[PDB]
């Protein structure tokens, strides 16, 4: 067992030591949150621009820093209202006078950032209220969190990779990470 | 949990504690780092052991077995699950149960006249 | 005209139907064109044949619609056609009254021009254009089959009343008092149904070929087989061997739509040539998501922190109140052993002294939400609720979706 | 016939009596930790005694952790750590165990049959305890 | 460890009941034990119980029939606060029986 | 000596090293106030009572018991 007895130096020796030899994350996960959250794959490279409008940060920093991974158009209108018509067509309407000849100016507007930001329309106040306010603020955990295999979900064995710290469970979980979700390899 | 070691590294204070243990474990088929509690890298604190060295690891009771030197060579999963089974007549869990220094009068004999409410 | 028209809007589907028969009727919004650009109406994508590749071009985004004219090309298509929609009959709808649904937090802009559109084009004599947690405590109005869950256990509307509404777009989570709901005590839940798909998506690739291109297909596994949880995530995990379901995907040619094949069942004989993949482990996975987002990596607080913050901030005396009543509306809420879950963690999450009581329709919850507007029309408040096209006309169009329908009103 | 009462939850404080006033007679500290013992359903912090903080620190517990206590013998015992420290640690000899589900103060009743002489060597001699 | 299954259910301490006497001479003196017996006050604890059970029952008379519902204290401002009012002094009156 | 104390004032600040505090003891019948002296004081550090608390000293050998 233990020696009772053990050699001790004062130079390179300490009680404490024992060695034996032979932000951006947050940006992460919303950005692969929000790509989840995206269908179509030409959709995927125009909202990150929605992104970094939404966050404030600049699109161009973030976008260098961070690596990921139209519905409009008249011919379309064209056959989507050949498609129903069995019964179609409602009837706009317009004035004149001052009060329509500024409505003009908002009447078929096509204002877009990317779809409709665009405007001091809405308020900054209002524009923290929708978007700064819903959020929770203090809560950021109060119940237990849960850690599993990155590929299958085991846990009873818990191993953090050495190159990539990613937590593998089994033999082939380690097997398939190396080559495939072990990127720092 | 059986396998090679690579290195020990222990994370603690000069002064106030706060130790955090982490030390590479090898085999045939893994290479994985390891945090060790409180428990575990006090025992290596205990036993004197070297990174090339090869331990047995129980979760349950934290104990250290190491055996040989790269003179082991050890395979398969670290999280092996084997069953260990004991064998034992109905007198030694009787002797224990009588009294507290049953295990040493059991293992000296010096017993006598046990309770046969206890039987 | 006395009988109005339920329109219950969607960013999946939207809920649609008269005044007078029980069954609402059903019209995905979302406009899909095949690769080779052939446009199939909202109605019709499940007439066509090919769901390989099928690019989605939908209005609604993930909070609200933006394509005026697009949408009302929809509503034109959906509320013109009898031909199409058996017993229904709308030829101009002057004296028609409407009851329309919306979210709590509709934009000013965006209400203006829907409001705007609504009034002038569909000449609405009288609607309401309210959301549907204000329909909600109207539910004891009316008698019917009803459910409910217990966590402890092992006028002529109701006032504290805590609503919990899950959709395709989002979820939230709304305290309603004397049918005005408490507007900041009202929160909201980013996961949706179309992160579910991304998700599904993602860990099908990670575990079989890739189906990003399929959505269809991601859909209908998560509509017939995804289960939630009964207790943890642990003994489903352990269970999940005897919890194995296997799917046969739809070959083009011969079936449209797939079936699971229970290996439990032997009604199932005939042998496939098509390729099946089997499912063992994300059939609970994916519900355990809404009490451990963290099992996705993601850093979302949780259902049990938005409640908790929500009570918490909320006045002291209702929250029991609001604890006392517990309604599930919503497609996502047709999970099996999901409210009870639900029931149980709170009462784990909430003190002794307090009681939980969460009631569970059957069946559609979405339905249920599309009866109880329905069913609010004969209320006698109703008459006095519905604005008429004058109080429109005279006045400004920004009065009228900014006090009687405006969010920031009840702020 | 007997009556007990049963309590449960997790540790998060360890903290004696404060004891603002002085009175002239307390340098203030007390053997006496007030904990609030934090259950998911209920929470109350009590005065324990020097016997009962004792056997919690027996026990060499920490923030965060499932106990059991008595009112009247003051027994502690803990099912273990909480999961949510499980991820702390790669390994640890402690298991790490959820918190039962109840409420804190359960009250049970045993009626539970013991012959005399049994009672006879309990009184003659004393069955044992945890202190020295 | 195959031992150290749950006892407390069916053991009796016999501490408590004061059957353990022959440690009870150790810090004891036989003129304080007969002072100490002979204060038992009983009706300290009674007093405490007469003055709440009023309350209760006034409670009790009054909204005793619909605060319990559980379907009408789920929806009502003040009828929640006579609900929690008598849960309170029931909780009350059985601690001080204790 | 049996009676409740009713308060417990010993100047171990301003004054310190036993500054024969007075410490006042009722009963149901009659109540008085005992001075308590540097050998007392060392007394009633143990057996610390807060008053508010029936404690009984034997006349002779002045022994505190806290009841
Ligand atoms: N029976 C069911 N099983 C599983 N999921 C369902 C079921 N019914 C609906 N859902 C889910 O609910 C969502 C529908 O949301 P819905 O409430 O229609 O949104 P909206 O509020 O915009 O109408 C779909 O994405 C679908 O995945
Ligand atoms: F409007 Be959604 F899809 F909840
Ligand atoms: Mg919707
Ligand atoms: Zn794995
Ligand atoms: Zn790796």
């Amino acid at each position: 067992m233990k020696a009772l007895v053990e050699e001790i130096d004062k130079k390179t020796y300490n009680p404490d030591i024992y060695f034996t030899s032979l932000q951006q994350e947050i940006l992460q996960s919303d950005r692969r949150f929000m790509e989840l959250n995206t269908e179509n794959f030409s959709d995927l490279p125009n909202v990150p621009t929605l992104l970094s409008d939404l966050t404030g940060v600049p699109r161009d920093r973030i976008e260098s820093t961070t690596k990921p991974i139209w519905v409009l158009k008249p011919e379309t209108l064209r056959e989507i209202q050949l498609s129903y018509k069995s019964t179609k067509l409602p009837k706009p309407k317009r004035k004149n006078t001052n009060r329509i000849v500024a409505l003009k100016k908002v009447l078929s507007s096509k204002r877009n950032l990317h779809s409709f930001l665009d405007s001091a329309l809405l308020n900054l106040m209002d524009k923290n209220v929708i978007y700064h306010n819903v959020y929770n603020k203090r809560y950021f955990k109060v119940l237990p969190l849960i850690t599993t295999c990155s590929i299958c979900g085991g846990y009873d064995s818990i191993s953090s990779c050495v190159n990539c710290g990613n937590k593998i469970c089994s033999v082939s979980c380690f097997k398939l990470h190396n080559e495939t979700r072990c990127r720092n390899r | 949990i059986e396998g090679e070691v690579v290195e020990i590294q222990i994370d603690r204070s000069i002064t106030g504690g706060h130790k955090q243990g982490k030390l590479t474990i090898k085999t045939t088929d893994m290479e994985t780092i390891y945090e060790l509690g409180n428990k575990m890298i006090d025992g290596l604190t205990k036993e004197k052991v070297l990174a090339g060295d090869v331990i047995s690891i129980d979760k349950a009771s934290g104990k250290i077995t190491k055996l040989g030197r790269s003179v082991q060579c050890p395979e398969g999963e670290l999280q092996k699950r084997k069953t260990v089974v004991h064998t034992v007549s109905l007198h030694e869990i009787d002797v224990i149960n009588s009294r507290t220094q049953g295990f040493l009068a059991l293992f000296t004999g010096d017993t006598g006249e046990i309770r046969s409410e206890v039987r | 005209e006395t009988p109005p028209i339920v329109i219950d809007n969607g960013s999946y589907e939207i809920k649609f139907g008269p005044s007078t028969n029980k069954k609402p009727f059903r019209a995905l919004n979302a406009l899909a064109k095949d690769k080779f650009g052939t446009s199939y109406l909202s109605n019709h994508i499940k007439n066509i044949k090919d769901i390989s590749s099928i690019t989605f071009r939908r209005p609604h985004e993930l909070g609200q619609l933006t394509l005026w004219e697009l949408e009302s090309c929809i509503w034109d298509y959906c509320l013109f056609n009898p031909s199409e929609f058996d017993g229904f009959d709308l030829k101009e709808g002057k004296g028609h009254h409407l009851v329309a649904s919306e979210s709590c937090m509709t934009l000013p802009e965006l209400s203006k021009h829907a409001d705007q559109v609504i009034f002038e084009e569909y000449e609405f004599d009288s609607l309401f254009k309210s959301p549907v947690a204000v329909f909600v405590p109207f539910t004891k109005s009316y008698k019917g089959e009803m459910r409910t869950i217990s966590g402890k256990d092992e006028s002529d509307y109701h006032d504290f009343q805590l609503v919990i509404d899950s959709g395709f777009n989002c979820t939230w989570i709304i305290p309603v008092l004397k049918g005005i709901p408490y507007y900041k005590a009202v929160k909201k839940l980013d996961i949706g149904g179309r992160f579910l798909t991304g998700l599904l998506k993602e860990t099908l690739s990670f575990r079989h070929y890739n189906m990003m291109d399929e959505t269809i297909l991601v859909n209908n596994i998560k509509e017939q087989c995804l289960f939630v949880s009964p207790v943890s995530y642990f003994d489903s995990f352990k269970t999940k061997d005897k919890h194995a379901l296997e799917y046969v995907l739809p070959d083009f040619q011969t079936s449209f739509l797939g079936y699971v094949r229970n290996p439990r069942k032997e009604n199932v004989p005939l042998p496939e040539d098509a390729q099946i993949i089997t499912l063992t482990d994300e059939l609970f996975t994916i519900p355990e998501t809404f009490f451990h987002p963290e099992i996705s990596q993601i850093t979302k607080p949780g259902i049990v922190e938005a409640i908790l913050e929500s009570l918490s901030m909320l006045p002291e005396i209702v929250r029991p109140l609001m604890v006392g009543n517990i309604v599930c509306t919503g497609g996502n809420f047709n999970l099996p052993n999901f409210a009870q879950r639900l029931a149980a963690e709170l009462q784990r999450q909430l003190p002794t002294d307090w009681t939980c009581h969460v009631s569970v329709p059957e069946g559609d919850c979405a339905l249920f939400g599309w009866e109880v507007m329905s069913q609010f029309a004969k209320t006698d408040s109703y008459r006095k609720a519905r604005v008429t096209r004058e109080e429109y006309y005279e006045h400004g169009p920004d009065w009228c979706t900014k006090h009687r329908f405006g969010y920031q009103n009840w702020i | 016939k007997e009556t007990k009462e049963v309590y449960e939850g997790e540790v998060t404080e360890l903290t004696p009596e404060d004891a603002e006033n002085p009175l002239g007679g307390y340098g203030k500290t007390i053997s006496h930790v007030i904990v609030g013992l934090k259950s998911a359903k209920g929470t109350k912090t009590l005065r324990l005694d020097p016997t009962i903080y004792e056997s919690i620190q027996r026990e060499k517990v920490s923030i965060g952790d499932v106990i059991y206590i008595e009112a009247n013998t003051g027994a502690v015992k803990r099912v273990g750590r909480s999961d949510a420290y499980a991820t702390e640690f790669d390994l640890e000899t402690e298991e790490y165990v959820p918190l039962p589900k109840g409420e804190v103060h359960k009250k049970k009743e045993i009626v539970q049959d013991v012959t005399l002489h049994d009672l006879d060597v309990a009184n003659a001699r004393p069955q044992g305890g945890q202190d020295v | 460890k195959l031992f150290k299954k749950n006892n407390q259910v069916n053991r009796v301490d016999l501490d408590f009941l004061n059957l353990v006497f022959t440690l009870n001479d150790k810090d004891l003196t036989s003129y304080h034990a007969e002072e100490i017996s002979k204060l038992t006050c009983v009706k300290n604890f009674v007093e405490e119980v007469n003055k709440l059970r009023e309350t209760n029952k006034q409670l009790q008379e009054e909204f005793g029939e619909a605060s319990f519902l559980n379907f009408q204290d789920a929806n009502q401002y003040f009828k929640y606060s006579n609900k929690q009012k008598l849960e309170g002094t029931v909780d009350m009156l059985n601690f001080l029986k204790m």
